[PDB]
């Protein structure tokens, strides 16, 4: 069960420093070259840095050169990326990665065999805002639609699950759009038949990790 | 930089081939169905494949060119595949290739949603126009408030191709203030699509 | 009076090298592993990190030429330079790799126009700059395989030098070897530089594998760019001469019990002695000098296992 879990990804200050930790399990850590790869919102994949076996070698991407710092606690099975003087250009999702070959550090990005879940970082000088949940009821025939609107919240992301992870069929998750003010707007709908209107209870669970707000809003026509 | 195609397309069951011309060292391919979500290693060494990845994926490095092959494409094979190799200075990634699975034309079942009680009282209320399970991505959204075209104050949000029925979904929102929402009564949403002879316009009353 | 201290470690290697070429750069041990068993051939630059060889870069991947080339690696103070040279021609065509960390390498295809070492047998080795008159020089040296008449016009050992870190090879070091005996093959000539003094360590035998008697000649600097060598008799009865190095301005000579090297014996200044007896043999044992008072003695007692004998020596 070769797995990697990232932590430390949040809304850091522009000018401040970052600290992302990647804990590895399932494989013999210390025997494999570790790397960090980020992805700016909308933009493609980008290599950040790599650390060789026993920290003997340390390489960085031009974008983060003279600012980032990769280290490894081979005992705790962790890789720390410490990026200083955070520009808005650093905003994105960071994924740590494991090289397939043990005791092998050739400079290439063709040998990745294990990717971490990905932690999101936001370089901004804006305070965390709470998500306002507004239920949307239809004013259909055979199939009706229900859902809630998540408006005025910052920063990303937001995990919305229907019935605490029980209702997964017919659930469409939309990407958030940046408003003219600066906050985001995420939407989520679920296709259910007209015969289930009244006998079943549908609640949208909006979870916002940065501001810690869990509001259970019921959608009822 | 690694020269990777902008996008490639194929019908289900048909064999596809994606290329990567730039770069010197060996090549790798990583699929990513949605941005933000972790990529999955599809091939690591030139012709090496992980145990979890199915037998249909195969690589081949002929000169500076490497071709990723998907024989008998499936619905769960739709993703933005990335190229991984080394550039003249250090390790580098490709621009990304978006794979689209060819299917029949699907019309969008439009669902218009009026704002909630609280939304109105909050000084700013927005109208939601929803387009579900259509094909292809070719679509247009035009707002018509009281028989008048509205443009500039509307942003759209498109989702990636579905991994089951290969359909898309649109989400429009007319950003309006409390003072400008109560002045009008008829709110219409014009939907333009390739698989539609006449634009389906759903309208709702204020009362 | 004297000081001898010997500790040993092991190094695992997951790359089955056909031939190893050890070197010390910035007081650290590296290897130039040749991996050649769809045969992707490699000339990996590995580095000792704890008890394992870590592969840092493949030089053959960035190479236009084919076949196992001639590898000449030079280790100066602030850089490594490695050359990969096609053996088979009027001009020699090398690929010059430069690094200053041990991992990052930047190749450049070089051409030794109308080289002198044509007709002479060359072989891969690790060397270090040889200073002559306020100028350091890298040496590509070759030997004449067979000799039948004592021609003076033609010298037996020929060296082409470069005083620009391997960029241009226009200097010719004159080697005068007065004990070049007729009829037999001469091979694996590799120069040994230490204290800006030149010597050569070569083999004299019937075939590359059939008969392999180790020879060692020490050279003195006679005049501007010209050296004159003579043999050094390291022969010990009932013992096979293997490697020769220098610590404390004294020779460190390795001997085997027989041509199968079940046991090795190390002599210091011929005054002192130690025994290496792998519990496997000590075949292919070589000194990798690190310092004036510290050297390594490496042999591989299995495929993938290296025995790193570290030797400390000091005389007063
Ligand atoms: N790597």
């Amino acid at each position: 069960a070769v797995t990697l879990d990232e932590s430390g990804g949040g809304l850091q200050t522009p000018g401040g420093t970052l600290s992302l930790v990647c804990k590895g399990s399932g494989f013999t850590f210390s025997s494999y070259e570790m790397q960090w790869v980020r992805q700016a919102p909308g933009k493609g994949l980008e290599w950040v840095a790599d650390i060789c076996i026993g920290g003997s070698y340390t390489g960085y991407g031009p974008a983060v050169k003279g600012r980032a710092t990769i280290s490894r606690d081979d005992g705790q099975s962790t890789v720390r990326l410490q990026l200083n003087n955070l520009r808005a250009e650093d905003t994105g999702t960071y994924y740590c990665a494991k090289t397939a070959r043990s005791d092998y550090c050739i400079t290439g990005l063709d040998d990745i065999d294990a990717w971490g879940h990905g932690t999101e970082v936001i370089v901004s000088s804006a305070s965390t805002k709470g998500p306002s949940v507004f239920p949307l009821a239809p004013s259909s025939g055979g199939t009706a639609a229900l859902g809630c609107l998540v408006k005025d919240y910052f920063p990303e992301p937001v995990t919305v699950s229907w019935n605490s992870g029980a209702l997964t069929s017919g659930v469409h998750t939309f990407p958030a759009v940046l408003q003219s003010s600066g906050l985001y707007s995420l939407s989520s709908v679920v296709t259910v038949p007209s015969s289930s209107l009244g006998t079943q209870t549908y609640i949208c669970n909006v979870n916002h990790k940065p501001s810690n707000t869990k509001v259970d809003k019921k959608v009822e026509p | 930089a690694l020269t990777q195609p902008s996008s490639v397309s194929a019908n289900p069951g048909e064999t596809v081939k994606i290329t990567c011309s730039g770069g010197s060292s060996d090549y790798g391919w990583y699929q990513q169905k949605s941005p933000g979500s972790a990529p999955v290693t599809v091939i690591y060494e030139n012709n090496k494949r992980p145990s979890d990845i199915p037998s249909r994926f195969s690589g081949s490095k002929f000169g500076s060119t490497h071709t990723l092959t998907i024989t008998g494409v499936q619905a769960d094979d739709e993703a933005v595949y990335f190229c991984g190799s080394r550039d003249t200075n250090n390790g580098a990634f490709g621009a990304g290739t978006t794979l689209t699975v060819l299917r029949t034309v699907a019309a969008p079942s439009v669902f218009i949603f009026p704002p909630s009680d609280e939304q109105l009282k909050s000084g700013t209320a927005s109208v939601v126009c929803l387009l579900n399970n259509f094909y292809p991505r070719e679509a247009k959204v035009q707002w018509k408030v009281d028989n008048a075209l509205q443009s500039g104050n509307s942003q759209e949000s498109v989702t990636e191709q579905d991994s089951k029925d290969s359909t898309y979904s649109l989400s429009s929102t007319l950003t309006l203030s409390k003072a400008d929402y109560e002045k009008h009564k008829v709110y219409a949403c014009e939907v333009t699509h390739q698989g539609l002879s006449s634009p389906v316009t759903k309208s709702f009353n204020r009362g | 009076h004297v000081f001898i201290r010997t500790e040993l470690s092991f190094i695992k290697n997951n790359v089955p090298c056909i031939r190893d070429m050890f070197f010390i750069y910035k007081r650290e041990l590296y290897n130039i592993c040749l991996d050649d068993l769809e045969d992707e051939t490699h000339i990996y630059v590995q580095k000792k990190v704890k008890d394992s060889w870590i592969t840092l870069n493949d030089l053959f991947k960035e190479t236009d030429l084919t076949g196992r080339p001639h590898i000449f690696a030079y280790v100066d103070v602030e850089e490594i330079i490695i050359l990969l040279c096609e053996d088979e021609k009027k001009d020699m065509t090398c690929h010059r790799f430069y690094s200053n960390d041990g991992k990052e390498y930047n190749n450049a295809e070089i051409t030794i126009s109308d080289y002198i070492l044509k007709d002479k047998l060359l072989s891969s080795y690790v060397s270090l700059p040889l200073k002559i008159e306020n100028r350091e020089y890298f040496l590509i040296c070759g030997v004449s395989p067979y000799k039948f008449k004592d021609d003076n016009k033609k010298d037996d050992i020929l060296c082409m030098a470069s005083h620009d870190k391997g960029e241009t090879w226009g200097t010719k070091i004159v080697i005068k070897y007065d004990n070049y005996k007729l009829g037999v093959q001469y091979f694996f000539l590799r120069p040994y530089i230490s204290k800006n003094d030149l010597s050569f360590h070569f083999y004299v035998g019937d075939n590359i594998n059939n008969v392999k008697n180790v020879n060692f000649i020490e050279c003195t600097h006679e005049k501007d760019l010209e050296f004159v060598c003579s043999n050094r008799d390291f022969l010990k009865d009932n013992k096979v001469l293997q490697d020769v190095s220098t610590l404390n301005d004294e020779y460190i000579v390795s001997y085997g019990n027989d041509n199968n090297f079940a046991e090795c014996y190390i002599f210091f200044n011929n005054e002192n002695s130690i025994l290496i007896k792998p519990e496997a043999g000590c075949y292919g044992g070589t000194f990798v000098k690190i310092d004036e008072n510290r050297a390594l003695f490496i042999y591989s007692s299995s495929q993938g296992i290296y025995n790193i004998h570290t030797i400390y020596y000091a005389n007063y």
